[PDB]
């Protein structure tokens, strides 16, 4: 669970030569393609 | 400021004739006239309270009261009529 | 309401509150949030409260559409409802 | 701190879907991310 | 042990006959719409004095006749413990 | 829950109280108890006390009370805030297509809202202007 | 208007029990509860307006919804000169409420020996029982009330 | 669900018939209370009373709520919507 | 003890997040509830947090949970503890 | 066998095209995990049509059955996979199938309220009188749960 709901915790990372940013911002159009009331959100090293 | 209120004395000596225990007599009385919070249950994913209380139409009138019975010791069901008696006073809805 | 006062009969109330803030302050009210069994905290049956927000201060010109002026007369109007202590308040500067 | 270049990735179940529905779009994501080693590397649940 | 009690019987008896029962509403939330009447259910209160405490029954014997508590012990206002006596010169005296 | 006044403050408002002591910087203390079964102790501290200890020695007496409460106060939950006494704002949520009920937009609010919001850092207390939904079991005499 | 008399009753206005009469608000108004403007004179103990009332033709054996008259508040709560102007007025001192009890059940539980006795004088009976049974007697053996005891032999 | 409270096994009966919870009560997904009730502008409504945490920046607290209530929108089912009938906020932003 | 990770999540897990409420500099709130019968719910607060007022306010917070878990969690008891996964040293005792 | 774990996997997980390749490669479709399921109880359970179908073409038993006496049918019809429980009753699977608590087909279906499955299974022969270890039919399961649509059905 986070925030109090229903969660999976994934780890991945950029690709050789790719920035942290850019393979954040993927992860963020591939989550926006999911079913209806499935939502996202950034923790840890990602957060800060 | 006061308000009328329903004054309830439960009858020890007939409850105890009777076989009716005191907790029977509180727990049925509180349940149905002021709701009791039983459990938790899952609706939809989350965590929620479980209430037993009366049906609305049964908990409206002061005649309803009899309409309540206890089960004694033997099995009989006794009506809250043969062991309680009643009466109007004011009291506080609000105490400082 | 007195204590006693059932949920319907501060609706009834809370109705007439509502009705006045739309339809005698179109022009100076936006909305009203009105809850039945809420004061500054819950108070089942008895109690009201109505939140009001107005329009933006430039469609508000002149004295009298100010929130004093407002309170004034929604007071001086709700003074006439029956068994209801009913007053809009401007929250002051220093609310403590 | 972990590893840089490495992000961690939070899939909410947002509308009491359950946690089989959150597991299909989860499946949907990864599967999605493994398209695009090119931007990703290791895309996986942190959990069982 | 001459009417066959222990202090069991008696704390039981303590427990039901001084207590403080939640008994809920007369026309309470939700109600039948129309209801007029909204009444709080006075069931037991806490007893106020040795002579309330003394008149509780503890049993009724085959031959009608009662025990209660005040035939099985003394009932008086005293301390919580008999731990801490002070004087002052000499005089009874309490302190903070 | 379905307490009148005097049940409240005789098993509940009084206990409390007479545990409410060794409390730093406190100016005075008012309470209410309500035939809604409901009672609210408000402990008014001296200017410039550090809200966080006089939540912490406030919360620190009431434990010591909490086992001679009744059962049914223990599970309802007894909250401990510091917040303003007013609104800082009314969070509103309607249907616009009136496909929701006021029983279902509270209990949506309440399950799905309310939780996160109360979590916030800056929001000492949110109360829900409606019900979350709970498993009502409507009893009939007539029948039992 | 026969709501403004119940209120005017209960709070002890007696200037205002006289004008709301003046102007004939029904003596016998009943609230939600049936409590007649006696009954809450009775109850809050104000004689004066129970003299008052009374004079202009209130029912003086007036009954709430389980049973209670004026008489049977008067008598629980101590109000020794108003259970003596209620009684002259035609009370029935016999009067039972839905649960059997009586004025001499009320007074004799609290204590009120002066009421008692007034009871007794006008006819109360002694060996009235309650649904349970139990006696005016019965009471002051229980609650070991040993003055109450003796004057009801 | 009601179902499974429904068919909740209270007693067998002597001929083997089964007693079950919906056979003595009406099962129904209702509220905890039916204490508060809200309208915005006639219409049915809830919402969320929020009071600021002492000492806390009010303007600062009101935009981390609307920050997690931006984060709720996405997820809402068709036509429910948030209203901002009640904000201190807006007037301390615009004066200053 | 021998709880399943769903039984620890519905009847533990949901009962501590839903009342860590009113607790100041809160970033997020994560928890695992798994089949070896345990929960960790860790609350991470915003750099400069006094470690010590993060820590009491979410203990003080899960008293108002406490009642409402299972007895066998209630037994087991529940550490608030304040985060680390820097040892010092890590001293072995073995038997040859 | 290590294919045969693979197919488990690939067979639950849905992975249509992996399924394909350990098929072509032989990969044991009578492999079972330590409760005795088969690539096919995942593919039931999980509800898996393409790869229920596949697996059956390659020769998986129908009528498979897990140390408490479960078919993949008992799955498919408990989990409200229609096309699944159509597509194994087409390949013989045993439509009065009893588990080792006299549970049925009909029973578990009858008991999650999938109309659709009770009637194929109905079509197919299902013995509506079939009683479990409780001497309870799919009919007693509809009363109890107050299902009067399933309740009409199986009457």
């Amino acid at each position: 669970r986070y925030n109090g709901l229903p969660s999976m915790e994934i780890l991945g990372q950029a690709a050789p030569g790719k920035s942290t940013g850019e393979a954040m911002e993927l992860m963020e159009q591939l989550a926006s393609k999911l079913p209806t009331g499935v939502g996202y959100d950034w923790t840890g090293m990602s957060y800060q | 400021e006061d308000t009328p209120q329903f004054k309830i004395d439960i009858d020890q000596e007939k409850a105890q004739a009777l076989g009716v225990s005191i907790n029977d007599i509180n727990t049925t009385l509180g349940a149905a006239w002021g709701g009791s919070y039983v459990n938790d249950f899952i609706d939809r994913g989350r965590v929620k309270k479980v209430y037993v209380m009366s049906e609305a139409k049964y908990r409206m009138l002061p005649d309803d009261i009899g309409d309540w019975y206890v089960r004694a010791a033997d099995g009989q069901m006794v009506p809250f009529s043969a062991f309680s008696s009643s009466r109007w006073e004011y009291g506080s809805p609000r105490l400082e | 309401l007195p204590a006693g006062a059932t949920q319907e009969r501060t609706q009834k109330v809370l109705n007439e509150v509502t009705h006045y803030y739309l339809t005698k302050e179109k022009n100076n009210v936006e909305s009203v949030f009105a809850v039945n069994g809420f004061g500054f905290a819950p108070r089942p049956q008895n109690t009201g409260i109505a939140f009001v927000s107005l329009k933006d201060w430039a469609d508000r010109p002149g004295e009298e559409n100010k929130v004093e002026a407002i309170t004034m007369r929604a007071t001086r109007a709700f003074s006439q409802i029956k068994d209801a202590m009913v007053f809009a308040f401007n929250l002051p500067a220093i609310v403590e | 701190l972990g590893t840089a270049t490495g992000f961690d990735f939070e899939l909410i179940d947002q509308a009491g879907l359950g946690h089989e529905k959150l597991t299909q779009a989860r499946n949907q994501l990864l599967a999605e991310a493994a398209k695009h080693p090119d931007m990703l590397t290791s895309v996986r649940p942190n959990g069982l | 042990n001459k009417f066959q009690l222990t202090p069991v019987d008696v704390i039981t008896a303590i427990k039901a006959q001084n207590a403080q029962v939640a008994a809920g509403q007369l026309g309470g939330t939700p109600p039948v719409k129309g209801q007029q009447l909204n009444a709080s259910i006075i069931a037991q209160t806490r007893l106020t004095s040795t002579e309330e405490f003394g008149k509780i029954l503890l049993k009724v014997n085959q031959d009608g006749s009662r025990v209660l508590l005040r035939d099985v012990a003394k009932i008086e206002l005293g301390g919580e413990n008999y731990d801490i006596i002070a004087e002052f010169n000499g005089q009874p005296a309490s302190g903070l | 829950p379905g307490a009148d006044a005097k049940t409240v403050q005789d098993t509940v408002t009084q206990v409390i109280e007479q545990n409410m002591n060794g409390i730093d910087n406190l100016m005075y203390m008012s309470s209410n108890s309500d035939s809604t079964g409901t009672v609210q102790i408000t402990l008014t501290f001296e200017s410039g006390t550090d809200a966080d200890i006089a939540q912490v020695q406030v919360q620190n007496k009431l434990q010591l009370a909490m086992p001679l409460l009744p059962q049914e106060v223990q599970q309802q939950g007894v909250s401990v805030e510091k917040s303003s006494s007013s609104f800082l704002m009314v969070v509103g949520v309607i249907n616009t297509d009136g496909t929701m009920t006021q029983e279902d937009i509270s209990d949506y609010v309440a399950a799905n809202m309310k939780d996160a919001i109360s979590r916030t850092s800056g929001v000492g207390d949110v109360q829900l202007f409606g019900s979350q939904y709970a498993m009502r079991i409507w009893m009939n005499p007539n029948e039992l | 208007l026969g709501k403004k008399l119940l209120e005017a009753a209960r709070a002890g206005r007696d200037d205002e029990v006289r004008i709301l009469m003046a102007n004939g608000a029904d003596v016998n108004a009943a609230d939600v509860v049936g409590w007649t403007p006696l009954h809450l004179a009775a109850y809050w103990g104000h004689l004066e307006i129970v003299e008052v009332l009374l004079k202009n033709g209130a029912d003086v054996n007036a009954y709430d919804t389980l049973g209670s008259t004026p008489l049977h508040l008067a008598a629980h709560f101590g109000h020794l000169e108003i259970v003596e102007v209620l009684l002259k007025n035609g009370a029935d001192v016999n009067a039972k409420d839905d649960n059997g009890i009586t004025p001499l059940h009320l007074a004799a539980n609290r204590g009120h020996l002066e009421i008692v006795e007034v009871l007794l004088k006008y006819g109360a009976d002694v060996n009235a029982q309650d649904k349970f049974g139990k006696t005016a007697f019965d009471i002051s053996i229980n609650n070991g009330n040993e003055d109450l005891a003796e004057i009801l032999q | 669900s009601t179902e499974e409270f429904g068919k909740i096994l209270l007693k067998v009966n002597q001929d083997g018939s089964r007693v079950l919870l919906r056979d003595v009560a009406k099962i129904e997904l209702g509220g905890e209370n039916y204490d508060i009730i809200a309208e915005f502008n006639g219409q049915p409504a809830s919402g969320l009373g929020i009071k600021l945490a002492t000492g806390a920046n009010a303007l600062d607290t009101a935009a981390a709520i609307r920050a997690e209530l931006a984060k709720m929108e996405p997820f809402f089912p068709s036509g429910l919507k948030i209203v901002y009938p009640y904000d201190t906020t807006p007037f301390v932003k615009i004066s200053i």
